[PDB]
RNA sequence: CCUAAGAGUAC
């Protein structure tokens, strides 16, 4: 029943957890506050694997 | 705020509570094992001589 | 602890179990319920600090509460309800039970009252059985909605000497509320009569309730045939005024109010439209709930529950909200992939139009379970900033 | 599940039938001498697809095909559905229930409670007990709880029999009264 | 076991659950404390 | 706890004889409070005690898959097949006196858990003990003995 | 049954979700 | 003269009666002595010598004690604790002994059967496990794989329903009256019709059904229970129901002792 | 310990509520049109049907003797004599309110531990009632 | 883990009437009410004790003894 | 932990009787008679019997605690009458309707042939 | 013994 997808670490099981993320390469463009003068910002997490 | 607003403090217990219809509203009901530990001095007195010294 | 009345000397009571034991009265000031709390005791070391323990934290003491002018503490939970139920004009109490009932009052004077009926067979009404435990000499006279001098629906309280004299005793009488039996009682014959008040109260109608009985169950949330009927009814008639509003706004006939958008308007109007929806058919059903339902009588007592929650387990739960506003388009013009763009129907935007009893669609399951994550969130948040704002 | 034309119906339907759900069925019994039909023989032939969140903006999914493929006196007891007036569905769900995470997978009727209770449900079924491991007697665990008698439930989901639960329960099925009996 | 090998985590409203949640990560299934919504289950 | 999120200790423990019963000698293993089901709004817990008791009857399992053709209706008319009440209720007698109770009870399984959060391992009390070395106050956490 | 081209039912659904899970498990993600 | 008796069915593992002319408060009490205060044998004491199978020790003691022991004679034992004896005797305890060896390939399972009685029950009827099946083989304590090894040795005192249910002899007890709530002590929970929905005891046969005209009969009381009484098989069940009126008896008796001797 | 009051009342309506063995019922004097009851009665312990013709007394006491509760109810022993023999129903109670409807209809309230009853009339004869306890006679 | 001595809720011994159960189950090939219903559990009680019972120690069996004689 | 050994439910503690009775001052002729090692089961019987006497006007018992099994008994009675008399006529006549249903019962089951 | 991290309980 056991299932596997953990390692073994000075035997103490861990478990890696799934890490959240925003994506690569995806162009996302959001609104600005009225104080800051910029009122919009497009910005790309530009990344090559 | 660590160790002089707020501090550890001796002669102090803590556990779960549970429900008691037969009890006084001023009452609380302590565990046998908790009052065995929590303890109280009582100045000795010629009026408290006897019961002191049965516990005793 | 967040108040004084969080914080509060009792008095000990040796018991051989592993948790400690306080009265269901006192667990209000305490916002404590037995589902896992933990409680703090702290003991006195010298006879200083244990008198103005006694004299000025005692639980008796701290009834009346100045946060509101009102007692904290009151009869609730399973007490109220079985004061609710003993106290009606039903209630009838023969010899034997009626003993057990006068010796189960610590301070009862050892008088039998005489019956309420003496012929053909004498029985004690629950009022008389229950005025034993009030101290003599307490008036109290509260006039209910529509009630007389007569009683007609035993609704409204009036107390001479000591005695019910007429009046179902419920939340507005016993509760923690100003005016009530708690506060008449601590204000005329001092704290320490108002806690053994509580503990004959509470002593004598536990007793009746457990050689009584209380329960609910499923059949409490069904709601007969024409019931269902008419709640269907209504779900479909306001959703038909949805569409006709939903088709005004679409060919632009609709108008603005002042103050906001046309969307705003449109969503306004439909979010009234469904809450009024819901409202009904949450009335509908109540109405048509009888006496005997668990559920009705634990409402009526306001020991547990609301109209809200009969309305949402039997006609309708009603309309899930995000933010003060309907479910959000999170996929582009749609809340989910199985409904299709610019679709404003209320089964489109979060409106779970079967009880809990009928069970939820799925689409209305998710939409339920994103109001639930927003309601934690909120109550997480809530409860760090309210923290920061009373330290 | 693929929904494709299907002209010789003349209507919108699954792209699976009788005869795949036969020969997994087929498959599994010689599990418990045929070709092997698997998921990945599902896959291979356009039977099923695999959708992330982007590509599910822009597709229409029916929610169970029996009442939303086939074009349009009622049971007063089932809840109120729609058939959403549309038929133009790409795909279709495999299972509603398939939402719902391991630990909600274990909660009778979750339809019928009130979404907060569910949550407590789903973050207090991993403090359940019950038997972790059928090796828990050859594995020094700095903590183990093991219930005596693990009961599988009498009320169980169609999805907890690929948890193994009703193999490795965490809890007992007690009698229980719902009654204001004595105040405690 | 199960619930914590398919557990994510997300590093700090992100604490709602969005619409596009559905069927990816269980609608109800997350920890009362600070991590509400930020700790989901697939 | 429930698989309903319906979380309590266990105020009291009778023995069987104080226990309510049925005409059929069954008494409860467990006594839960009426007042948790209206505010809580869990309804599933009810359907589900009325699905066990109608599943340990006819000895089947029962199918509380959420989004399935499963009525309340059904259920009970496959209990009142049985011989009992429809919507689970019991005529059920006092313990302690044998009258009947004015109030049937919902009577039935349910499927319960035992949570790690025991009493045993909270208890916990100090009158005097280890103090911490810095600032010469009690240590903290109860298994160092602490304040 | 008889027909092999013939539609599928609610509950058939099931058993393709058994095929699912006698291929990848509970686990697949974090194995794969 | 006094109450009456007349019993419907007659089984060896259970009794079904008429308790007529009868005050409400006897016959819960004696349904109370029943369920608690007949005195019965089982297994107290659990001295673990090898256990190389899978189960806990002390989870193999819980089930011994669970076992059903024949108590027909029980009244000649003595109570363990007001016996001259260090810690166990023949005079107020029963030894046995349950040895097991998984010599078979396939896996072996340690029944109630081998319990085998060590002390010299000096004539007694107590010690032996109660056998019901047809197959012969008792409660099904263990299971061996082939090595596996089970010896222990248990002392069985006797005991009371109160201290731990282990020593409960009585099972379910099934006790109704008043079968058409002419009595009017439960107010019927219904929807529609409390008679449609509420279904028909079997004891209806057993009383004449109201009129539906006639008045309320406020002098009537509570007479004629029902009252069906299991037996675990320590005891026939005969004799459950006469060891519980006798143990009722002599706590009254007792009490009046008590009485006259302060 | 004599009757402060006696009338015959003819029911006109029996009104259920929401009680299954308490009714209240309104009743006009057959003697005087000037007095007039309402009255909750056990109907269940005592069956009341409307255009009943009931005999009501109330009473300062119970005892045939002259007056020579304060003492605590004690069942009555067998061969007991009291004024409750000569009637089938009775009940015990207190007043609680002496209202002036006009210059000569005066109402007595009474709650017999909870169940209530106004009895109005003109003063000449509902005079000898007053604040203390009562018992109600009703016989059919 | 293995099949309970006695019912928790009314104390019928069922801890007999697991291998019957099994083998009316298997041979007969009675359905799981019909089989409690020959065994004599007529309370649900019973019927939920051997109904819902999850035979661990076949699993447990299966690994090696660790101390074989 | 604190749980208490169960044998105590039964078993009399060292120093204490079964019975003690103690005078009320709140009624004439009434007695408080603590049973120790009791409960429900002999209280309800005891009760009922006392309230089939004529002479008694006043009979009932409490358990106040389901933790400790003990019950308090109120009697009081006719002027005249021992309130102690009063029990030990309960008492008597409960041995000696059990005692007829034992032989009731015995002779009963003697009739049976499927036994 | 300290530090840090994580999980969890009651609000
Ligand atoms: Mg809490
Ligand atoms: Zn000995
Ligand atoms: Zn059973």
């Amino acid at each position: 029943f056991d299932m596997g997808g953990y390692f073994i670490i000075n035997g103490s099981e861990k478990v890696l957890i799934a890490q959240e993320r925003s994506a690569g390469n995806i162009v996302q463009v959001f609104k600005k506050a009225a104080p800051s003068p910029i009122s919009h910002v497009a910005e790309i997490r530009s990344a090559l694997e | 705020r660590g160790n002089l607003m707020g501090k550890r403090v001796d002669f102090s217990a803590r556990t779960v509570i549970s429900g008691d219809p037969n009890l006084e509203l001023d009452q609380v009901g302590v565990p046998k094992s908790i009052a065995k530990t929590l303890t109280y001095p009582e100045v000795v007195t010629p009026y408290n001589i006897d019961r002191l010294t049965q516990l005793v | 602890s967040l108040h004084k009345m969080s914080m509060m000397a009792h008095r000990v009571k040796v018991i051989p179990y592993s948790t400690f034991r306080l009265n269901l009265s006192v667990t209000s000031p305490y916002n404590a319920d037995f589902d896992g709390d933990e409680m703090n005791l702290h003991v006195p070391q010298s006879e200083e600090t244990r008198a103005e323990l006694s004299q000025l934290c005692a639980v008796p003491l701290q009834i009346v509460s100045p946060q509101s002018n009102k007692p904290c503490m009151g009869i609730v939970q399973d007490t109220l309800c079985g004061i609710r139920k003993l106290t009606l004009r039903d209630t009838f109490i023969e010899l034997d039970q009626v003993l057990n009932m006068l010796y189960w009052v610590p301070d009862w004077d050892g008088v039998i009252p005489t019956p309420a009926i003496i012929k053909p067979k004498p029985l004690w009404s629950g009022k008389q059985i229950l005025s034993v435990a009030i101290p003599n000499g307490i008036h109290l006279q509260r006039f209910d909605e529509g009630t007389t001098l007569l009683s007609p629906k035993d609704n409204g309280m009036l107390i001479i000497d000591g005695q019910i004299i007429f009046g179902v005793v419920e939340k507005k009488t016993v509760g923690s509320s100003n005016g009530g039996l708690i506060h008449v009682v601590t204000r005329e014959k001092g704290p320490q009569v108002c806690a053994k008040l509580f503990g004959n109260i509470q002593k004598v109608v536990n007793f009746w309730l457990l050689h009584n009985g209380f329960s609910t169950g499923i059949g409490d949330t069904i709601a007969d045939g024409p019931t269902m009927r008419e709640i269907t009814e209504t779900i479909a008639e306001a959703k038909k005024k949805v569409l006709d509003v939903t088709k005004e706004a679409q060919a632009n006939l609709l108008t603005a109010k002042h103050g906001m958008t046309l969307r705003e308007s449109f969503e306004d109007n439909v979010v009234r439209f469904l809450n009024e929806a819901r409202d009904k058919a949450g009335r509908l059903a109540e109405v048509n709930l009888k006496d005997l339902n668990n559920v009705k009588q634990m409402v009526m007592a306001g020991s547990k529950g609301s109209f809200i929650n009969i309305a949402q387990m039997s006609a309708c739960v009603g309309q899930q909200s995000v933010e003060g506003k309907r479910i959000a388009f999170g996929f582009v013009d749609r809340t989910l992939p199985h409904f299709s763009k610019d679709d404003y129907s209320p089964e489109s935007k979060g409106f779970v139009e079967n009880s809990y009893l009928r069970g939820l669609t799925p689409q209305e399951f998710f939409f339920h379970a994103m109001g639930g994550r927003e309601g934690l969130i909120d109550t997480a948040v809530k409860t760090a900033e309210t923290g920061y704002i009373q330290r | 599940f693929i929904v494709e034309d299907d002209e010789s119906l003349g209507h919108k339907e699954l792209k699976v039938r009788k005869g795949h759900i036969a020969k997994l069925m087929a498959t599994e019994y010689q599990d418990i001498d045929v070709e092997e039909y698997t998921w990945s023989s599902l896959l291979n032939e356009g039977l099923v697809e695999y959708i992330d969140a982007e590509e599910e903006e822009s597709i229409l999914i029916a929610m169970q095909p029996e009442d939303l493929e086939p074009a349009e006196d009622v049971d007063p007891a089932k809840r109120i559905r729609v058939s959403h007036h549309a038929t133009t569905f790409t795909h279709c769900e495999i299972h509603p229930s398939m939402i719902l995470g391991v630990a909600a997978s274990i909660i009778p009727f979750p339809d019928h409670n009130q979404s907060p209770r569910n949550t407590y449900q789903s973050a207090m079924g991993k403090q359940a007990m019950g038997v972790f491991l059928t090796n828990y007697n050859v594995r020094m665990d700095t903590m183990a709880n093991i219930l005596y008698y693990p009961q599988k439930p009498l009320g169980t989901t169609r999805a907890m029999e690929y948890l193994k639960f009703r193999e490795l329960p965490a809890g007992q099925n007690a009698i229980v009264a719902i009654a204001c009996y004595s105040g405690y | 076991t199960l619930s914590h090998l398919r557990r994510t985590n997300t590093p700090i409203k992100p604490r709602q659950l969005h619409n596009t949640h559905w069927g990816l990560v269980c609608p109800a299934e997350t920890p009362e404390g600070q991590a509400c919504g930020l700790v989901k289950n697939l | 706890a429930s698989r309903h999120g319906q979380k309590g200790t266990i105020g009291i423990t009778y023995r069987r004889e104080d226990m309510p019963f049925t005409a059929e000698g069954i008494v409860p293993d467990l006594i839960i409070n009426p007042h948790a089901i209206p505010s809580r709004m869990t309804v599933a817990h009810l359907i589900e005690c009325l699905l066990s008791k109608v599943a340990a009857l006819s000895g089947n399992e029962g199918d509380a898959s959420p989004f399935t053709d499963i009525t309340v209706e059904g259920i009970s008319k496959l209990l009142r097949e049985h011989g009992y009440q429809s919507r689970g209720f019991e005529v059920m007698y006092n313990g302690h006196t044998g009258k009947k109770l004015m109030a049937q009870i919902f009577f039935g399984p349910t499927y319960y858990q035992r949570l790690r959060h025991m009493v045993d391992d909270k208890i916990h009390a100090r009158a005097r003990g280890p103090m911490q070395v810095l600032t010469r106050q009690p240590v903290e956490g109860r298994s160092r003995d602490g304040g | 049954f008889e027909d092999e081209s013939a539609p599928i039912t609610a509950e058939d659904s099931w058993a393709v979700i058994s095929a699912f899970f006698r291929e990848k498990g509970l686990v697949s993600q974090q194995l794969d | 003269e006094g109450p009456q008796v007349k019993i419907r069915e007659a089984s060896k593992d259970n009794v079904d009666f008429i308790l007529s002319n009868v005050d409400l408060a006897m016959a819960n009490s004696l349904r109370r002595v029943m369920i608690a205060e007949i005195p019965t044998l089982a297994i107290d004491s659990v001295e673990v010598e090898t256990n190389t199978t899978v189960l806990a020790d002390e989870f193999i003691a819980h089930r011994l004690g669970l076992i059903p022991l024949q108590s027909m004679d029980i009244e000649q034992l003595e109570y363990s604790r007001d016996c001259f004896c260090e810690d166990h005797c023949d005079k107020c305890s029963v030894v046995l002994t349950l040895q097991a060896f998984g010599e078979s390939e396939s896996t072996t399972n340690v029944y109630s059967k081998d319990l085998v009685i060590v002390s010299n029950l000096m004539g007694r009827n107590i010690g032996h496990p109660i056998i019901q099946d047809k197959e012969g083989n008792g409660v099904l304590i263990c299971k061996l794989r082939k090595g596996q090894e089970l010896k222990l040795t248990c002392v069985a005192k006797k005991g009371i329903a109160k201290e731990h249910a282990k020593w409960g002899p009585a099972a379910a007890i099934e006790f109704e009256y008043d079968p058409w709530n002419k009595l009017k002590h439960t107010d019927y929970w219904y929807e529609q019709d409390s008679a449609k929905e509420w279904p028909q005891s079997k004891n209806c046969e057993y009383e004449d059904p109201p009129n539906e005209g006639d008045p309320f009969d406020y002098k009537a009381q509570a007479d004629t229970f029902y009252m069906n009484v299991e037996s675990v098989g320590s005891i026939p069940v005969d004799q459950v129901v006469v060891r519980g009126i006798d143990t009722l008896q002599k706590k009254v008796a007792s009490i009046l002792l008590a009485l006259t001797q302060m | 310990s004599n009757t402060l009051f006696d009338d015959i009342f003819q029911v006109s309506e029996v009104d259920p509520g929401r009680y299954n063995k308490v009714c209240r019922i309104e009743a006009a004097s057959t003697t005087q049109d000037q007095c007039k009851l309402t009255l909750d009665i056990n109907v269940e312990l005592f069956p009341v049907a409307a255009q009943d013709s009931l005999t009501v007394t109330i009473a300062s006491s119970l005892n045939l003797e002259d007056t020579p509760a304060t003492r605590s109810w004690r069942p009555p022993q067998a061969g007991d004599r009291s004024l409750a023999d000569d009637y089938d129903y009775v009940m015990y109670g207190t007043a609680y309110k002496f209202e002036e409807v006009s210059k000569d209809l005066i109402a007595v309230y009474y709650s017999f531990g909870g169940l209530l009853m106004r009895l109005e009339g003109n003063y000449r004869n509902l005079n000898n009632l007053k604040q203390e306890n009562a018992y109600l006679l009703i016989r059919r | 883990m293995i099949v309970p001595v006695r019912c928790f809720s009314c104390g019928k011994v069922v801890g007999d009437k697991w291998e019957s159960y099994l083998n009316l189950l298997q041979e007969d090939e009675l359905d799981e009410g019909t089989a409690l219903s020959r065994l004599g559990l007529k309370r649900y009680c019973c019927r939920r004790m051997i109904l819902t019972h999850v035979d661990l120690i076949e699993k447990f069996l299966r690994y090696n003894p660790l101390e074989k004689r | 932990m604190n749980a208490p050994d169960r044998f105590e439910l039964f078993l009399l503690g060292e120093g204490e009787s079964k019975l003690k009775i103690d005078p009320d001052t709140k009624a004439p002729n009434a007695v408080v008679i603590t049973f120790e090692k009791e409960d429900h089961t002999l209280g309800n019987l005891i009760r009922a019997e006392l309230l089939n006497d004529r002479k008694v006007l006043f009979a009932a018992y409490k358990v106040e605690h389901p933790f400790f099994a003990r019950f308090k008994l109120r009697i009081q009675t006719t002027e005249g009458y021992d309130p102690k008399d009063a029990l030990k006529n309960a008492c008597n006549s409960i041995i000696n309707k059990l005692g007829a249903l034992k032989t009731n019962f015995e002779t009963e089951w003697n009739l049976q042939t499927l036994a």
